């Protein structure tokens, strides 16, 4: 079963990096659903 | 997490158009046709214009 190799690693490389825990969404989306909320 | 939260302007709104129809509805003279006479009329004569009208 699970070959553990995905084709995804294209952005881990360089595009990324690992051990940072990056936010799953920009400040400026949060804000907008804030707002757009009232 | 209310109704209350997005209706602050259009209440705000309404109450201001509410607001000004009152107003408006006492203290428009509710009076028609402005007649006027001229500075030649022997003021006296034109009362009894006045209660002719």
């Amino acid at each position: 079963p699970a070959p553990s190799a995905n084709p995804a690693k294209i952005f881990i490389r360089r595009f990324f990096s690992a051990g940072v825990a990056k936010n799953v969404v920009s400040y400026s989306n949060v804000m907008a659903a804030q707002r757009a909320m009232e | 997490n209310t109704p209350l939260q997005a209706i602050g302007v259009p209440v705000a709104l309404y109450d201001a158009l509410m607001a000004r129809a009152i107003d408006s509805a006492d203290g428009t003279p509710n009076s028609k046709w402005l007649v006027t006479a001229s500075r030649d009329l022997d003021d006296g004569q034109a009362k009894e214009v006045k209660e002719g009208i």
